[PDB]
């Protein structure tokens, strides 16, 4: 099989930076007819792939100029001049010359941006939860740059980490910032047992940990 | 006007065959140069082309799953069909199909995303976070799930700015997530905003008003 080799495997760029995405092929990529058959997609978070360029070179009816093909035989390059907001994603390459067809291992591009600490906000739980018996206390954290955050939670002024479920967005296409939410599982039993419910995040934005607390 | 909309069951037992339609429109196979392709993703790894139909029914599969599969056309549906015979778990994936005019693969359909268990589905429960019960953040959160995906939208996808919604989480066989909006004080509460949740697995589509209190 033809291995497609991509370099790199993560990009970090800054708005309106150039960035250049490898892709090197094991076998040669010329056709006997002779085109050569290789395709630049862009799969955006939560969406399919979108093909950017085709055979090398030519740019696909919609895809901005910002967007450029070059390479021949089995040394491809995708280039964006100018990095916008929404060009976040994994870029991948297909070859379609040779059967089967293979596909690069994908290149996520990350914006780098300006720093940005979180606006953060805490949840109790819902009636509707605490009438079956469980209780999340959700907290969240809302357009750091960047990715890296801790939160701690604490119960009566002290800290738990039992029932704890961390998850990420994926970095927005317009400001460029992640979100993440935080939540404390319990049950109704168990949550009725104390008053005081605290998240805090640490960020790199500040020393000082953004607090937020209900009582109940 | 191209199109690809590709259909499963959502989740299947090991052992039994996978059936998956791509239903299209905007161009014909049939017509020539003219071909539809498989393409699966199994969940945060690489892409896997599996099969494609040309116009002339000249069929192509990866080797490495061959005999397996079988691809198929209905010219005059406009569909195109794949079966993958004795599934297992790792046939779990995201399927796609997509247009070939040449050269390529240009569009990509949504992708039918497969889980292969011998689980039963499960619904999810959806609950207001409420805060607390200038701009205010508002959230849905989604516990009980099985299998992926879920569809989470606010008001009916007329709210899209402003949408965070965090990936999935599993934990003892059930995924979670929430999703969150900032509007606007002005807003809410004195307009509804609602979360519309959809599981297609358990056919299911549930709503939450976001209530104050």
């Amino acid at each position: 099989d033809v291995v497609m080799t991509q370099t790199p495997l993560s990009l970090s760029v800054s708005l309106g930076d150039q960035a250049s995405i490898s892709c090197r092929s094991s076998q040669s990529l010329v056709h006997s007819n002779g085109n050569t058959f290789l395709q630049w997609y862009l799969q955006k978070p939560g969406q399919s792939p979108k093909l950017l360029i085709y055979k090398v070179s030519n740019r696909f009816s919609g895809v901005p100029d910002r967007f450029s093909g070059s390479g021949s035989g089995t040394d491809f390059t995708l280039k964006i001049s100018r990095m916008e907001a929404e060009d976040l994603g994994i870029y991948f390459c297909s070859q379609t010359t040779h059967v089967p067809w293979t596909f690069g291992g994908g290149t996520k591009l990350e914006i780098k941006r300006a720093d940005a600490a979180p606006t953060v906000s805490i949840f109790p739980p819902s009636s509707e939860q605490l009438t079956s018996g469980g209780a999340s206390v959700v907290c969240f954290l809302n357009n750091f740059y960047p990715k890296d955050i801790n939160v701690k939670w604490k119960i009566d002024g002290s800290e738990r980490q039992n029932g704890v479920l961390n998850s990420w967005t994926d970095q927005d296409s317009k400001d460029s910032t992640y979100s993440m939410s935080s939540t404390l599982t319990l049950t109704k039993d168990e949550y009725e047992r104390h008053n005081s419910y605290t998240c805090e995040a640490t960020h790199k934005t500040s020393t000082s940990p953004i607090v937020k607390s209900f009582n109940r | 006007q191209i199109t690809l909309e590709e259909s499963g069951p959502g989740i299947l037992q090991p052992s039994q065959t996978l059936s998956l339609t791509c239903s299209f429109s905007g161009f014909s196979l049939s017509s020539s140069a003219m071909s539809v392709g498989w393409i699966r993703q199994p969940s945060g790894k690489g892409l896997e082309w599996l099969a494609h139909i040309w116009w002339n029914d000249d069929k192509y599969y990866n080797p490495a799953l061959k005999s397996r599969l079988t691809v198929s056309k209905d010219s005059s549906d406009n569909q195109v069909f794949l079966k993958i015979a004795s599934v297992v778990t790792a046939d779990t994936a995201t399927y796609y199909c997509a247009r070939i005019p040449g050269f390529g693969f240009d569009y990509w359909g949504q992708g039918t995303t497969l889980t292969v268990s011998s689980a039963t589905t499960t619904a999810p429960s959806v609950y207001p976070l409420v805060p607390g019960c200038s701009s205010v953040t508002l959230g849905c959160l989604v516990k009980g799930y099985f299998p992926e995906p879920v569809t989470v939208k606010w008001n009916y996808g007329a709210l899209s700015s402003g949408v965070r919604t965090v990936s999935s989480v599993l934990q003892s066989g059930f995924y979670s997530l929430s999703s969150l909006v900032t509007v606007p004080s002005s807003t809410w509460p004195s307009q509804t905003v609602i979360c519309n949740v959809a599981h297609p697995a358990s056919k299911t589509e549930l709503i939450k008003r976001i209530e104050p209190r």
